């Protein structure tokens, strides 16, 4: 049925060129026109161009001309987006669509351009202290520093802490990211661990936070 | 090209009220033929693709709630969500589907009005391990506050260190319509050890003075 099969994600090195496929179903691309859309991180939506298969037409955005070459294998119902000599700015999500406006957007393929290698994260427990004379609040955290590529998975006590929990965005510190995770617990005495998971490097680390 | 202009980037919305977003354009999107304005209306959410709410300026799409209404004529159009819900908290873009190339606008985001909350600031000295790795980050959690605005300030021994600070902000919360943030000023072991005090100086709307959360390399 009307479906737009993308990829989800791809890590291209810088300078390189990458083609992204987009398998269609429920309709024949041949009798339609695939669109390609660029969504940059934390930014807005922006059109690339669209291959009008049937009439052979395919018009771009002057602001994309050489970089993107939009093609389309009629006998695979896949439409294509070629990305040429990639840079940072080419790092964003690439949508498949049929934006006469229709709704029909694929899943998206996040493309990360980066000369970095899949590096294992570094987990440090932010233990606190500050015991008055019973007079206290309680909150702690974890620090997943430097690893590649995204994403990573922080959980506390394997899913007993959630509310009172927080998990801010992995900021980039030169090809590596760093993610903070905060958990407020009422005053107790026993274990508040931070399980960390990174599928890439095939890593999993459960950092118990013992007081300092 | 046709420039889609839609303000503000964000609009503070109260639950159950009637919000009205606006869009405007350079060329007219009116199609003297069909006589209908070639303007779509999308909504986007963190981790989703856009969703088509209205087309032809005011024609609802199969599944958009009746509480969503299109309007506008010429260059000036609006998205009125009357009876605003929590699922309606998302970004709203207006696109041109009139001419090529296809231009969307920038978006207006809805943030649910909670009531001012003072950040619950906490600072953490580097971990044992953080230091074997020749480095030392000092994390501060400015959790749970309202409104979104607040400026932190780092400083070793009384003097502001505006360097090595990563601030990971956080999109409004669902349950409490609250904000958090994570500023961490990373240093080298010997940078961290050639000093004593470290402070997290949060300036926010609630208090009529700065929030202090200093730690001192040597306390225990």
């Amino acid at each position: 049925e009307v479906a737009l099969q993308q990829s989800g994600a791809e890590l291209v090195k810088p300078g390189a060129s990458v083609k992204l496929s987009c398998a269609a179903s429920g309709f024949t691309i041949k009798d339609a026109y695939m669109h390609w859309v660029k969504q940059k991180p934390e930014q807005g939506l922006e059109w690339i161009g669209r291959i009008d298969s049937g009439s052979s037409n395919t018009n771009y955005d002057p602001t994309f001309k050489g970089k993107a070459t939009i093609t389309a294998d009629d006998s695979s119902n896949t439409a294509y987006l070629q990305m040429s000599s990639l840079t940072s700015e080419d790092t964003a999500v690439y949508y498949c669509a049929r934006v006469y406006a229709m709704d029909y957007w694929g899943q998206g393929t996040s493309v990360t351009v980066s000369s970095a290698k899949t590096t294992p994260p570094s987990v440090y427990p932010l233990a606190p202290g500050s015991a008055a004379q019973t007079n206290s609040m309680v909150t702690l955290g974890c620090l997943v520093k430097g690893y590649f590529p995204e994403p990573v998975t922080v959980t506390w006590n394997s899913g007993s802490l959630s509310s009172g929990v927080h998990t801010f965005p992995a900021v980039l510190q030169s090809d590596l990211y760093t993610l903070s995770s905060s958990v407020s617990v009422p005053t107790s005495t026993e274990t508040v661990t931070c399980n960390v998971a990174h599928a890439p490097s095939s890593t999993k680390v459960d950092k118990k936070i013992v007081p300092r | 090209d046709i420039v889609m202009t839609q303000s503000p980037s964000s609009l503070t919305v109260t639950t159950g009220e009637k919000v009205t977003m606006t869009c405007k354009s350079s060329q007219s999107l009116l199609n003297s033929g069909a006589q209908k304005n070639y303007l779509t209306w999308y909504q986007q959410k963190p981790g989703q693709s856009p969703k088509l709410l209205i087309y032809w300026a005011s024609t609802r799409e199969s599944g958009v709630p009746d509480r969503f209404t299109g309007s506008g004529s010429g260059t000036d159009f609006t998205l009125s969500i009357s009876g605003v819900q929590a699922e309606d908290l998302a970004v709203y873009y207006c696109q041109n589907n009139y001419n090529y190339p296809l231009t969307f606008g920038a978006g207006t985001k809805l943030e649910l009005k909670r009531a001012d909350a003072a950040p619950t600031v906490s600072i953490f000295p580097p971990s044992s391990e953080q230091l074997t790795s020749g480095g030392a980050s000092v994390v501060c959690f400015l959790n749970n506050f309202y409104p979104k605005d607040i400026n932190v300030k780092w400083k070793i021994d009384g003097s502001e260190r505006q360097n090595g600070v990563l601030n990971s902000w956080t999109d409004q919360d669902s349950k409490d319509s609250t904000y958090s943030m994570s500023s961490t000023l990373t240093l080298t072991k010997d940078e961290y050890e050639r000093h004593n005090s470290y402070t997290c100086e949060a300036t926010h709307k609630t208090s009529t003075s700065p929030i202090v959360k200093s730690f001192n390399r040597n306390e225990c």
